[PDB]
This record gives structure tokens, C-alpha cells and sequence, in this order.
């Protein structure tokens, strides 16, 4: 029994500080493992009692690091599934195993969302082209070195400044013969006139397509609203959340100011109130086309998907 | 007799015609050190242009003109020759070498052009020494009136458009904005700057220092996060390391993007520029003329490893970092030059007539 | 192998007076969070599962706070053993205990009572164990230092340290403090001992997080003069003839490691923990599990606890904190400060870079800057203060009483520079 | 011109060629058309012509009186000088990229650029150029009294104790003038440099820069280092036996002898640097060292590890090793001790 | 302009053709007679291809005292497109194509030509109730252009109303 609590605390701790799980796939995957553990190794007479319990644990897991909602939306989807099974068995005996098999279905789908996106890629790209991304998401690099083995475009990645994270992609993709050009984020607009389309990742897709991406992308969304080049948002379906943009703006992830202004700077750090957010909000209207493991979609379909998966009552989680 | 600095790795698709130089093979290795070909003042100028010790537009122009003073007032005339012919002929290779060691910004180009006209002015009317000291006095009156008095009048102007209680925003080592913010703080006029900055040549530190060492309650944050501050940045006060015919303000790579996010965020813009950075040419895109520096400086000490240590051994990794972009005049809501607070669309006429 | 870690729950140059008479130097709430929690969190994160907190000065209260806190609960991956002993008052005594009581297998961290940090010593620890087993126990203590710049408002005149380190092996070839010194002194034959090139160094803030082998307490208990780690390293670095066993070092780049030793560095590290310099340590994470500290971090670092209910039209410039249950007055003006849980505030009062604490109460009209206000420091109207104008423990100040710079006032006649009162007199 | 081809050295023309030619062709190779020279100073005022036998037909020079310090010699030569000065030494055989030295001098406008190729312990900048506190061991007693300022200015001073200098200093003209005003110092290498670098701290700053190196060094009467420097330069100096009649009969092993290369057999020498104008063709054993010109060999001379000097006729199966058979000792049937033979 | 600025480079010239009566076609033949990679297209799909175009060089008939030139038909919709994709509008007009009237000065500012080229007479009866418009000159607004290549250099839509006073008089607007 206590093994439950110890893996809970390990998860919460490695959530508060732990770098890695890297790909949000992996974060959701270990979240789902912990979910299975909780949902087999505890006591509950009615199913509503398990709803309440997992609601408690998800509330703690999200209010731990609210900057990351992959774990939160995983909890909400699991609560949807228990709602489903209770409805099916109400209109109690062994529904536990039904839960577990539905969760295994969810997990095997999760394990292949990346290849779904990969297979959906090549219907959007064609040669003699130039594409621009931002930051680094595993989904986008899968996308690109997937479309690379059929034809050779010219990717232009803009390294984020608070972390030269995009740098890594520009190395990785350089290992498929893909014509990667690394530009400094500031210079986005300086080449925005020769980027036929942009492919941006995320870490959330709020309830109206207003994604929240790595910093240095609201500028990208605006410079691509300007030139009317389109935003391919390569967001695997599990990254949503039923939360809406205007919420208390504890919304970015204010990382340590050592990234921008090193400590070895000197005295000037007396009153220089440095800042460093790593999440730029993006509004819906700039978002052209969502991709997902289902197919292609429009920023207006995201509300349909949110009413689809997460039962609209448990948004408060 | 004037060698060249070879290219460095691989350029970008569009920039196979633009230059891309290296910060290591400064030509001062393969020029005879007692430079009886180039005046060692000119070589010292070129060299300390390469390493990037003197950076900004005003600063680079001051350096160029001080070197020109230092060489002219020690120039020696050959007999049976006209000054305004033998001088420019003995000079052209020096400008060629300067271009080689580092491209010429707009300010430096206009300074060279002014000096060419001034040299064409003098002639055999005076003997060598007279016209020489005259040229020197002329260059010095230029250095006074075109930049120093420029900054003065521009500060006096922009002191109108800074309200007690707002903030401002800057970008990098633009000398004029440093002077404006300082002098506007001395007159009892409170604000709160929020500098921004870009990589690699992280330079917003310059204005940040020069502000806090003068009591300006600043704040610092990299440019890709600038789109977070604009919910409060009640103005924007950019520099302009050049000006162009169509109101296309050519500046450092962040000004255009910043002005765009400012427009979309609904906050004013105010470039600041004196009145010789108006080069008499036009440019509508960020690609017909820019300068790719020594690119091997993008790599960051992020975490534990430089993410591109083997920058060139990859067959198809190509790094660009432009120095200037060209913000368009649909966004430049002012140009505070010493001739007035002229809005940017009406700049092709004021600074030209 | 494991990694035990000792927390010496009181460094022994008692300076926080009269602060160190109402609550110990470690129970000091830096930002409504007892320093002990920052130390323990640093331990838990850096890899520690084994802590012993040797508490001396009124150790009972350090316990009573600690036991009901997080780590002392069984759900911890870091075991804490409150080895209480009111016997001794020197850090060397703690080291000699952990020598004689055989309380280390190997590589036990040594952290002082209040180190603020988020350093990942995993690289330091790895190099430590490596050079240990790769050179057979020649090392004793692998030091870790934070790169800095000689004027950052943390490292003041008190502990401006100077090192002479090697280039590759990163061992401290020489060491000395510079509190009241304007030159430096070394042996030339020492630089003969490193012909590849010694390197003097001055840009190192001292983290007090040097990793201690068991041979540390070993080489310690052999003498009695050693009574502070500074004395320890001075001894190890003057006995460079007979088995000097070079103290090793390692400099870090990013993370922030400092120690609240004195009120000046205390204010520095407070207004630098607020400013997110030690992410994740920042009071919105509330790593100290308690819902009385839900910091709904807002724009411009204007923190705000649960149920704040501040005043009317009161610009909160930045870096502000507001403990739980507080209340602010109308047309107030806070900046860079820190307030305490459930502490009233009066109308038309400016609070610049101050540090109120729990229970405090300031009625209307006052003006405080750069000061401190220890617990329950009730204050009347129309009062001004000066830089470093500390007070402590319920000393009501009378109206129209301006205080100069070092205006330390509290209950103690001969230690505090005034006495407790409700005016400015009548001891 | 604005630069200056001046030199400075006291106490000579031994070696492969005269000890003076190497800096001369060094300079004339790195620009420096005109070449300023300070000639014989020891006791006489006449060896100028004997130094005037260089293949380059350009030379300007002066002879002087008995004893003159380097600072004294510079304050002495002050009149005929008018610009930025570059003091060298006839005693330095290096193929350095001196242009980089004057580079680090000019770019930063440091008042004085010095070179130091791996006494003489210096403390230099956190980035490798701007030296901060230099001295020798016997200068200060036991400590390094580093002025708290220069550590308040570069809190990472990197040191160089195991390192020898080179004595090639580019000096701005104004420091030359101020030196000439001052009549106390006598030595550049000893007291000029530390004076500047100490007054560097206390706008106009008298910045001073140093350049580390691992190429080549200087040499004095202990030419032991010079023999191996010439070993390297026999790989270098032909384009930076050797240039004579090449017979390849006897043991020419990394060796080089000028004209009058006596064509004979039964003789050998290893790791050798031989001289010209020599009647040495007959039987002799190895040398395993270097030697000045004008030597001889006959009847299986078993020489070893020494210097065979100029104007001698030595032969007939000798036994010497690590013993200077130099100026004023020449016999045939003799076995010499292995110690320091003063000759 | 192009066939001189394309004997150095080689690049993409997407020649639309004037649909009333194909006008850009001899343009295309003449360009291709030097090999410039010319792609001819019907003027109805510009907003399709516009997003893969960089510089929009349009040849104009005449300019105005707003910069709002009027040019060969279909250039106004090309301007709406090439602003919807924020490419520049690199006009190429010498000086003498500049007249100091203002936009809404000419009733039928355009020039309607014989509708026979839009619905040829050989059609038949349906020609009894069909107002077959054919305005062969369309009116670019001011704010869609960015760069006049006049034969004095580059200029902007607000360095024109001074080319008047530099070339004409005030009271010669009515002539």
C-alpha cells in the first residue's frame, strides 16, 4: 500500500524540479503508469469514490507544477474514462478491469501518435520549399526527418535565446541531409519573407486553440499572421487542456534569471529586475492549421475535441 | 597588394552573394608591419574594427574620422600633382582595405562621402599645408555638428515625448537612446526603462549598465520574450544604425521584429536618428544587403556542451546571423531627428531637401 | 554507496544579536520560510537521503519546528536524525563527534545552518569520488564555489575570500579571508609546487558546501585548535609539508549558492530569492508543504499569498511579497520588500526594501526603508527610519521619532542600541 | 616610417653565421626595409665594419664605449629616434609571427608589447594578453604582494612561473621620451617592464600587453640552447653542407658546414653543427655536438660533446667529452678530462 | 528592368496575362527569348500563387498625385493579393507617367473598350440584356504600393506629391 504513496511522492518531486521525462509523450506515459498503479492498488466501494480520490491526487499533481498540464489533462481524461465505464455499467462488479483495458487502449494509442503525425506529414510539404520551426519538440523532428526521406526541403530553425534548445534540433536534422539553417530568434522577421510555412510545437493547447508554446513564438505567430504564411501546429492530441487563456497569468514558466543575465555580471544586479519567461502565449486567430493523431483540423475544432474527451464538468480538476 | 579574408564554412541559400567573414584572420598577419603601403593609423583603425571593440554607428564613425584626421594632418604631398587628385588616388586602397577588414555601415559611408566632397573642395588655391589644416578643421567641425550637436538637439526634442509615470523600451548599444534617457532623467523626469537584447553579441548590457550607473530603474529580458512586456511598455524608443530612402529604418536585427510585435500590441514607436545616416539608397527587404559576421559565436554554453562544436564538419548545417534588418515605414511612428519630430513616411523628403 | 550529509544547525560566530535571542539564526524566516527548509530542500534535491541536524542554541525550538515539518515525516526520501547536544559550541566539536561516533561511510556533505542554494553537486560528487579512488584517499574536502563578481551585493567585506587554485586538478593551493586587508601573501615555493601554473582567484562566492570525506573528521579530531572550517583549511594549507592532503575545489557556473551569515547578506539573499535567482526555490512552489503559503505569483514579481486583501490604490512596484492573512493600507507603496503572515499595515505608508515579519503591525503615516522589523514589531503613526534600522520583538515606537542608520532597538539594554519601550525611552 | 628597426644587445658573432644575421634577416623578412643596428660596445669602437659583412646591402649602425645599460643605451640613442620603437636582441633566434605581437600592441593601443616563449614569473590576464604583475624569484622575498586593485579588476589572475622571456619589446614613443627623462634605470628587461606594469594602476591608461609563446628562445655565452635552436633552424633557416658543395660521403647527420667543405672519408659526427674554412677531411670519430668554424681532423680523433672552436688544427685520436676546447687550446695527442675545461 | 537584372541572376518570373485580351503573352515570349524561367498564367488565380512570390513588379500606365497609380487591368486585385501576402509592390514607371490630378477626378476614371472582346458578337441572342463591362484600366489605391522605381532612384508613395512641385506647377492641375 505505501508503495503507492512513495511513487506518488517520487513523481511529485521529480515534477517540481526534475529535468526529464523529456518528450511530453514520456511525461504522460509515466503519468499513465502511476494512474494504473493508483487505480488498481487502492480501495473504493463505489466508482464515485475513485473519482474523488483520483481528483484529489490530480489536483495535487497539477497544483505542484501548474506550468505543465500534460499530467493534468491525463488525469482529466482518466476521470472521463471512469465516467464512461460507470455510465455503461449503470445504464460495479468488475469495472476495474474494464478501466484497465480502456487505459491500455489509450496507452497503445499514445505510443503511436508520433507515427500517426509522421504518416500525416508528407501531405503538407513538397520540394523546392523552405520551412521554419521554433524551439524543439520531438514531434516536429519526427515530422521533418520523416518527410525528409522522400524529398529534400530547406528547414530554417530559429534557436531560442533563453536556451539554445533549437540548436539541438538543427544538429539532429542535419543528420538526415535536410538543409538546416540556424538563425538567432531576433532575426525571425529578417527572414520571415522567405519561409513558406512554419511548424510550431507546444506544451498546451488551451480550450480555444490558443496554444502556449516555447518562448519566442508569439513573435513567430505574429510575423506569420503578417506575411500570411501558415502555422502548422504539430500538437499531438493529448496535449490539450480545458483551461482558457485569461487565467491569472501564472501561465508562463519563469525560469531562473541566470539564463539571460549571468550572476557573474556584477554590481548592476542591484536594481536590474531581470525577467525570463520560457512560455509565450499565442492567440487562436493566428493559428492556421492544427495537426493531430486524428488528422488535420481547424482552431475551431479544438472546442469540439475538448467537449469530446474531457467531460466538461471536471475542468476544475 | 590588398589580400582578402576568405569565407567561413557555408553561407545560406539567399546569401551566397552577401559577405561572411572570420574574426581571426585579420589581414594584419600578412601585411609588412612597418606598413609603408597603408598608414599605420589606418591599419590600427581597421584592426580594432575587426575585433569588435568599437561597435556602434556613432562610435564607428568617430573612429573612422579620427583616423582620417590622424592620417590627413600627417599626409605628405607628391610634387607636380593636384591635391584633390593625388589624395583620393592615394586614399582609395585604404577604404578598400577597411571594407575588407569589416563592412562599412551607413554612417561611415556618409562620412567618407562628406570627406570626398570636402577634399574636392580644396585645391592648388592654397599650398599643401593650408588646405591640409583646413581639411582637418573641417572634419572636426563635422564631428561636432553632425553627431554631438545632433544628439543634443535630439535629446531636447524627445524630452517633450516622455511622460512622468510611463516606461520606455530600448534595444542594444544605441548611443543616442543612452544619451536621451540619461539627460531625460537629469531634468527630474521619471520613467522606468526595460531594455531588451539579442544573441550572439549580447549588447543590451551596454545600455543597461550605462543606465543604472546613472540611476535609471531599468529591467532586462531577452528579445524572444519581449512579447510579454508589451502589456505595459507605454512607448518604444529604438535606435537606427542607418536610414534609407523609403523610410525603411535599417537597424539591428531585433528592431523590426520588436516594432512589429509593438504595432500588434498597440504601443507607439519612436526611432531616433541624426541627419547623415540618411544614405541615398532604397531597400525593401532584409536580404539585398546585410553582413554575416564571424558566425561561430552563436554556440552557447548551455548546460554542459557547446551544441555545435563541430560547426563545419556537418555537410548541411549552415548558420546565419544577420547584423541589420530593415523595419518598414508602416510601423515607425516617429523619427526624432534634429530637423524635427518628423513621422517616418515623410522622411524621404525632409532629410533629402 | 550512499551519501550522508551533516547540517551543522548553528555556525558559531553569534552575530545576529539580539536576533539570536528570540529565535535562533536558523529559525529565521527568510521569505516566510525557515532557512532550515531551504537547507533541507537543497539536501533532498542534490541527492541526499541521510541528514543529521546537530542543533545547539535553543535546539528545542529548531526541533519543534522541524519535527512537524516535511522531512521528519516518514514519507521522506531523506532521513533526518536530530542529534541534539547542548554540550558544545564549536563546529569542530560536531566534526569530532561524527568522527568518534562513526557516523559516515564516505562522502558526507557538510552544510552550515542556513546555506541557500540549488546546486547539483552530482558533477562535483562524481569528480570527488573519482579523484578519491583514482588517487587513493589523498583528497580530503572537495570545495564547491559560485562564480561571481567582486562587487555583487551578496559578498560584502565580511567574507570576501581569496583562493589560489590549480588549473586542472582544481585543488586549493592556498586560501585566505580578506576582511580588513588590502594586500595578499603567498609562498614562491608553493608556485614551485605547481610549475604548470598556479592561478590566484578572487571571483568565488563561498557556498559553504564543500564535500567532506570521512578523512575530514579524521584529520580534524587529531587536533583541538581547529574550531571552524576556515581554521580547518588554514591548518590543512599550512601543513603543506607533512601529508598536506590538498583540499580540492570545483567552481560552478549557473546555480546560486550563498549563506545568510549577516543581516546585510540576509537582505541580499532575500531580495535575490524573491527575484527567482534560485529556481525552483521560489515561494510559489511552496516546497515547504503548507497551504498557508500559496504564493499566487503575479506580474512584476508582485507575489501574493492566500487571502491577502491589500489596500486601495497602492502601487506594488516589484519583488513584493505578501504573507497570508495580511492587510495593506490605502495609497501605500511597497517595493522590494517582504511582508509577514497576518501583519496589518496602515494608511499612507511607504515601505521600500524593508523586511517586515510575522505579527508586525504598522499604523498609518509611517515610512520605512531598507530596515527590518522582527516579530510583532507594533509601530505607531508618523515614524521614519534609515538604512539598516533594525528593530525586534514588540518594541512599540512612539510617533514623530526618526531613527538614524544603525538604529538597532529591542529589549536588551547593553546589546541592542536602545531598550524596549512604547516611546523612545523608559527602559 | 612610423615603426623602428632598432636592436639592443651587449656581449658575439659565433654559431652557424654571425649571431647578428638571424635577427637581421628576420626583420628584413617581416617588412622592415631599413634596419637600425647598435654594434660593438664591449671595449672597442671598430667591429662595426666586421659586422658590415652581411649579404643584405642595407645597414645603419653605431659603435659605442665600454659599458652601457639597455635603458642607458636607449636614453643614449634617443636623439636619432623619432617614432614608435621596437627593441630586439641579436641574442634571439626565433621564427615568431611578430606581426601578432605588434597586432596585440596596436589593436588595444597598449603602451608596450612584450613576448615570452615557453626566473621570469609573470601574472597575466584572465584571457591571456594583458599582463598584470611580473617579477623574478629573487626580486621579492617570499610572498606575492598583489595590489588589491588588480585583483579587484581581474579576479582571475592566471600565472606563468615556469616560463622564460624573449626580450623583444615594442614601446610607444612617449614611454621612450619619459624614460629618457629618467636617469636611474639601466636595464630594460629588469626594471623597465615592472615599472610600467606597477604604475598601470593607482581617461589615459598606460596599458601593457604580453604574448605567450612556444616557438623559440634567446641565447647567451651558454649557447647550449643555441646549438639545438640551430638544430631546429637547420630545418628552418635554409628557407627561414647545407648551402655549399654537397658530397654525401662521410657522416653528415643533421649537420651543416659552410664552404670549404673538405671532401674526405673515415670521419663521422652525429647531431652536428660544423663550421667552414676547415682542413678536416681525414680520419676522425664522432663529435655528437656543435662547433665553430675553422677546425681540422686527422688520425682518428675521438672527440665528443664539446665545441671545436675557430682557427685550430687538432687531430690524432683525442679523448674529450663535455669540456670546452675553445679559444686557445689545440694539440694532437692528448686525452682531455670530462669536466669543465676552461680553454 | 527584368531582362537586364536577370543576365546576372536566374529566378522566378510569374507573368500573369491580361484576360480581356492577352497582353502578357508577347511579354512572356520576349522574356523567354533569353531564358528567364518565365511562367505564364491566367489572371484569375493570383491569390493562389501569390503566397509563393517574393517581389511584385507591376508595370503601370500612369501615376497620380497620391501615388495611387492606375494600370493595366487586374492590377488592383494583384495589389490586394500582394498585400494579403505583404510582398512589396515594386512599381516601375519613369517620370513622364506622372499626372497631377487626383483619384476621383475623372468620371469613368477607367477606359471602357468595345465589349466585343469580352463576349464576342458571334454569341447571339443573349447579347440583348447583358451589360458587358470592360474596364481595361484599374485604380490601385495609395497604401498598397511601397517602392517606385523612378528613373531618379527609389521613392515612396509620399515622395511623389513633391515630384509635382519639382516638375509641374500648382495651377497646371486643370491644364
Amino acid at each position: 500500500g505505501s508503495e503507492l504513496s512513495e511513487r506518488i511522492e517520487s513523481f511529485v518531486e521529480t515534477l517540481k524540479r526534475g529535468g526529464g521525462p523529456r518528450s511530453s509523450e514520456e511525461m504522460a506515459r509515466e503519468t499513465l503508469g502511476l494512474l494504473r498503479q493508483i487505480i488498481t492498488d487502492h480501495r473504493w466501494s463505489n466508482a464515485g469514490e475513485l473519482m474523488e480520490l483520483i481528483r484529489r491526487e490530480g489536483r495535487r499533481m497539477t497544483a505542484a507544477q501548474p506550468s505543465e498540464t500534460t499530467v493534468g489533462n491525463m488525469v482529466r481524461r482518466v476521470l472521463k474514462i471512469i465516467r464512461e465505464e460507470y455510465g455503461r455499467l449503470h445504464g460495479y462488479a468488475q469495472l476495474q478491469s474494464n478501466i484497465i483495458e480502456a487505459i491500455n487502449e489509450l496507452l497503445v494509442e499514445l505510443e503511436g501518435t508520433m507515427e500517426n503525425i509522421a504518416a500525416q506529414a508528407l501531405e503538407h510539404i513538397h520540394s523546392n520549399e523552405v520551412i521554419m520551426t521554433i524551439g524543439f519538440s520531438r514531434t516536429v523532428e519526427a515530422f521533418l526527418k520523416e518527410a525528409a526521406r522522400k524529398r529534400k526541403f530547406h528547414v530554417i530553425v530559429a534557436e531560442c535565446a533563453p536556451f539554445c534548445q533549437g540548436h539541438e534540433m538543427a544538429v539532429n536534422l542535419s543528420k538526415a541531409g535536410i538543409e538546416t539553417t540556424v538563425m538567432t530568434d531576433a532575426a525571425i522577421f529578417a527572414v520571415m519573407s522567405r519561409v513558406n510555412k512554419v511548424i510550431i510545437g507546444t506544451k498546451t493547447i488551451l480550450a480555444n486553440g490558443a496554444l502556449r508554446a516555447v518562448t519566442g513564438t508569439h513573435t513567430l505567430a505574429l510575423a506569420a499572421k503578417h506575411h500570411s504564411t501558415p502555422l502548422i501546429v504539430c500538437a499531438p492530441m493529448f496535449k490539450l487542456s480545458p483551461q482558457f487563456p485569461n487565467e491569472e497569468d501564472s501561465f508562463h514558466k519563469f525560469v531562473a534569471p541566470e539564463e539571460v543575465l549571468p550572476f557573474t555580471e556584477g554590481d548592476i544586479l542591484e536594481k536590474v529586475s531581470v525577467h525570463c519567461p520560457v512560455f509565450d502565449y499565442v492567440p487562436p486567430e493566428l493559428i492556421t492549421l492544427f495537426i493531430s493523431n486524428i488528422g488535420g483540423n481547424a482552431p475551431s475544432y479544438i472546442y469540439r475535441l475538448m467537449s469530446e474527451l474531457y467531460h466538461p464538468d471536471d475542468h476544475v480538476l | 597588394q590588398v589580400p582578402t579574408r576568405k569565407d567561413y564554412g557555408s553561407k545560406v541559400s539567399l546569401f551566397s552573394h552577401l559577405p561572411q567573414y572570420s574574426r581571426q584572420n585579420s589581414l594584419t598577419q600578412f601585411m609588412s608591419i612597418p606598413s609603408s603601403v597603408i598608414h599605420p593609423a589606418m591599419v590600427r583603425l581597421g584592426l580594432q574594427y575587426s575585433q569588435g571593440l568599437v561597435s556602434g554607428s556613432n562610435a564607428r564613425c568617430i573612429a573612422l574620422l579620427r583616423a582620417l584626421q590622424q592620417v590627413i594632418q600627417d599626409y605628405t604631398t607628391p610634387p607636380n600633382e593636384e591635391l584633390s587628385r593625388d589624395l583620393v588616388n592615394k586614399l582609395k586602397p585604404y577604404m578598400s582595405f577597411l571594407t575588407q577588414c569589416r563592412p562599412l555601415s551607413a554612417s561611415m559611408h556618409n562620412a567618407i562621402k562628406f570627406l570626398n566632397k570636402e577634399i574636392t573642395s580644396v585645391g592648388s588655391s592654397k599650398r599643401e599645408e593650408e588646405a591640409k589644416s583646413e581639411l582637418r578643421a573641417a572634419i572636426d567641425r563635422y564631428v561636432q555638428e553632425k553627431i554631438v550637436l545632433a544628439a543634443q538637439a535630439i535629446s531636447r526634442f524627445a524630452y517633450q515625448k516622455i511622460s512622468n509615470g510611463d516606461v520606455i523600451l530600448v534595444y542594444g548599444c544605441s548611443s543616442l537612446v543612452s544619451r536621451i534617457l540619461q539627460e531625460a532623467w537629469t531634468e527630474g523626469r521619471r520613467f522606468r526603462v526595460v531594455v531588451v537584447d539579442s544573441r550572439p553579441w549580447l549588447e543590451g548590457r551596454h545600455t543597461l549598465r550605462s543606465l543604472v550607473h546613472a540611476g535609471v530603474p531599468a529591467s532586462y529580458l531577452l528579445i524572444p520574450a519581449a512579447s510579454y512586456v508589451l502589456p505595459e511598455v507605454s512607448k518604444v524608443l529604438l535606435g537606427a544604425h542607418a536610414l534609407l530612402a523609403n523610410g525603411s529604418v535599417m537597424s539591428r536585427v531585433g528592431t523590426a521584429q520588436l516594432a512589429l510585435v509593438a504595432r500588434a500590441h498597440n504601443v507607439p514607436v519612436l526611432v531616433c536618428c541624426e541627419t547623415y545616416k540618411f544614405c541615398e539608397r532604397v531597400q525593401t527587404d532584409a536580404f539585398v544587403s546585410n553582413e554575416l559576421d564571424d558566425p561561430d559565436d552563436l554556440q552557447c554554453k548551455r548546460g554542459e556542451h557547446v551544441a555545435l562544436a563541430n560547426w563545419q564538419n556537418h555537410a548541411s548545417l549552415r548558420l546565419l546571423n544577420l547584423v541589420y534588418d530593415v523595419t518598414p515605414p508602416e510601423l515607425v511612428d516617429l523619427v526624432i531627428t534634429e530637423l524635427g519630430m518628423i513621422p517616418c513616411s515623410s522622411v524621404p523628403v525632409v532629410l533629402r531637401v | 554507496p550512499p551519501l550522508q550529509a551533516v547540517l551543522v544547525a548553528d555556525s558559531f560566530d553569534r552575530r545576529f544579536f539580539p536576533i539570536s535571542k528570540d529565535q535562533p539564526r536558523v529559525l529565521l524566516p527568510l521569505a516566510n520560510v525557515a532557512l532550515i527548509d531551504y537547507t533541507l530542500e537543497f539536501l533532498t534535491a542534490t541527492g541526499v537521503q541521510e541528514t543529521f541536524v546537530f542543533c545547539c542554541w535553543k535546539a528545542a525550538q529548531i526541533k519543534e519546528h522541524l519535527l512537524k515539518s516535511k522531512w521528519c515525516r516518514p514519507t521522506s526520501l531523506n532521513v533526518v536524525r536530530i542529534i541534539t547536544s547542548e554540550l558544545y559550541r564549536s563546529l569542530g566539536d560536531v566534526l569530532r563527534d561524527v568522527d568518534a561516533k562513526a557516523l559516515v561511510r564516505s562522502d558526507f556533505l557538510l552544510v552550515y545552518g542556513d546555506v541557500i542554494s540549488n546546486i547539483n553537486i552530482t558533477r562535483a560528487l562524481e569528480e570527488h569520488r573519482l579523484r578519491r579512488k583514482l588517487e587513493k584517499n589523498v583528497s580530503v574536502m572537495t570545495m564547491i564555489f559560485k562564480e561571481s563578481s567582486p562587487s555583487h551585493p551578496t559578498r560584502c567585506h565580511e567574507d570576501n575570500v581569496v583562493v589560489a587554485v590549480d588549473s586542472t586538478t582544481n585543488r586549493v593551493l592556498h586560501f585566505q579571508k580578506t576582511q580588513g586587508l588590502r594586500r595578499f601573501a603567498f609562498p614562491l615555493s608553493l608556485f614551485q609546487g605547481s610549475s604548470d601554473g598556479v592561478e590566484v582567484r578572487y571571483d568565488l562566492l563561498d557556498c559553504h558546501i564543500s564535500i567532506c570525506s570521512p578523512q575530514v573528521a579524521q584529520l580534524f579530531t587529531d587536533n583541538f585548535d581547529y574550531q571552524t572550517r576556515d581554521d580547518f583549511v588554514r591548518g590543512l594549507l599550512v601543513n603543506e609539508e607533512i601529508l598536506g592532503n590538498q583540499i580540492h575545489m570545483h567552481v560552478t557556473a549557473k546555480e546560486y549558492g550563498a549563506r545568510v551569515s549577516n543581516l546585510h547578506m540576509y537582505s541580499a539573499v532575500c531580495a535575490d530569492v524573491i527575484r527567482r535567482w534560485v529556481y525552483p526555490l521560489t515561494p510559489e512552489a511552496n516546497f515547504t508543504d503548507s497551504t498557508t503559503q500559496s504564493c499566487t505569483h503575479s506580474r512584476h514579481n508582485i507575489y501574493r499569498g492566500p487571502e491577502v486583501s491589500l489596500g486601495h490604490g497602492s502601487i506594488l512596484e516589484e519583488n513584493v511579497l505578501l504573507g497570508s492573512g495580511t492587510v495593506i493600507g490605502s495609497n501605500c507603496f511597497i517595493t522590494n520588500s517582504v511582508i509577514g503572515p497576518g501583519c496589518h499595515i496602515g494608511d499612507n505608508v511607504v515601505l521600500d526594501q524593508t523586511y517586515l515579519w510575522q505579527g508586525v503591525r504598522v499604523a498609518a503615516g509611517a515610512q520605512i526603508h531598507q530596515s527590518l522589523l522582527c516579530d510583532n514589531a507594533e509601530v505607531k503613526e508618523r515614524v521614519t527610519l534609515k538604512p539598516r534600522s533594525v528593530l525586534t520583538s514588540q518594541v512599540v515606537v512612539g510617533p514623530n521619532i526618526t531613527l538614524p542608520e544603525g538604529s538597532v532597538i529591542s529589549l536588551h539594554p547593553p546589546d541592542a542600541e536602545e531598550d524596549e519601550d512604547d516611546g523612545e525611552f523608559s527602559d | 616610417m612610423e615603426f623602428q628597426a632598432v636592436v639592443m644587445a651587449v656581449g658575439l658573432p659565433v654559431g652557424n653565421k654571425p649571431l647578428i644575421w638571424y635577427p637581421l634577416n628576420l626583420l628584413e623578412r617581416v617588412g622592415f626595409e631599413e634596419v637600425i643596428v647598435v654594434t660593438t660596445r664591449d671595449v672597442q669602437k671598430a667591429l662595426c665594419a666586421e659586422f658590415k659583412m652581411k649579404m643584405k646591402p642595407d645597414i645603419v649602425c653605431i659603435p659605442d664605449d665600454a659599458d652601457m645599460g639597455t635603458a642607458d643605451s636607449l636614453r643614449y640613442i634617443y636623439p636619432k629616434l623619432k617614432t614608435d620603437v621596437l627593441v630586439l636582441s641579436c641574442d634571439l633566434i626565433t621564427d615568431v609571427a611578430l606581426h601578432e605581437v605588434v597586432d596585440l600592441f596596436r589593436a588595444y593601443d597598449a603602451s608596450l608589447a612584450m613576448l615570452m616563449r615557453k626566473r621570469d614569473f609573470i601574472g597575466v590576464d584572465s584571457t591571456g594578453k594583458r599582463l598584470l604583475f611580473m617579477a623574478n624569484e629573487a626580486d621579492l622575498d617570499e610572498e606575492l604582494v598583489i595590489k588589491g586593485s588588480i585583483l579587484q579588476k581581474h579576479p582571475r589572475i592566471r600565472f606563468h612561473t615556469g616560463l622564460v622571456d624573449a626580450h623583444l619589446y615594442c614601446l610607444k614613443k612617449y614611454i621612450v621620451d619619459f624614460l629618457m627623462e629618467n636617469g636611474s634605470i639601466t636595464s630594460i628587461r629588469s626594471e623597465l617592464i615592472p615599472y610600467l606594469v606597477r604604475k598601470q594602476f593607482s581617461l589615459k591608461s598606460l596599458d601593457i600587453y604580453s604574448f605567450i609563446k612556444e616557438a623559440n628562445t634567446l641565447n647567451l655565452a651558454p649557447y647550449d640552447a643555441c646549438w639545438n635552436a640551430c638544430r631546429g633552424d637547420r630545418w628552418e633557416d635554409l628557407s627561414r653542407s647545407s648551402a655549399q658543395i654537397v658530397s654525401k660521403h662521410l657522416v653528415g647527420v643533421d649537420s651543416l658546414i659552410g664552404p670549404e667543405t673538405q671532401i674526405g672519408e673515415k670521419s663521422s659526427i652525429k647531431r652536428s653543427v660544423i663550421g667552414s674554412s676547415c682542413l678536416i677531411k681525414d680520419r676522425v670519430t664522432i663529435t655528437n655536438c656543435l662547433l665553430m668554424n675553422s677546425v681540422t681532423v686527422e688520425e682518428g680523433s675521438n672527440i665528443q660533446g664539446s665545441v671545436i672552436c675557430n682557427n685550430a688544427v687538432i687531430e690524432k685520436g683525442a679523448d674529450i667529452k663535455d669540456c670546452l676546447i675553445g679559444s686557445g687550446q689545440r694539440i694532437e695527442a692528448k686525452a682531455k678530462r670530462v669536466n669543465e675545461v676552461i680553454v
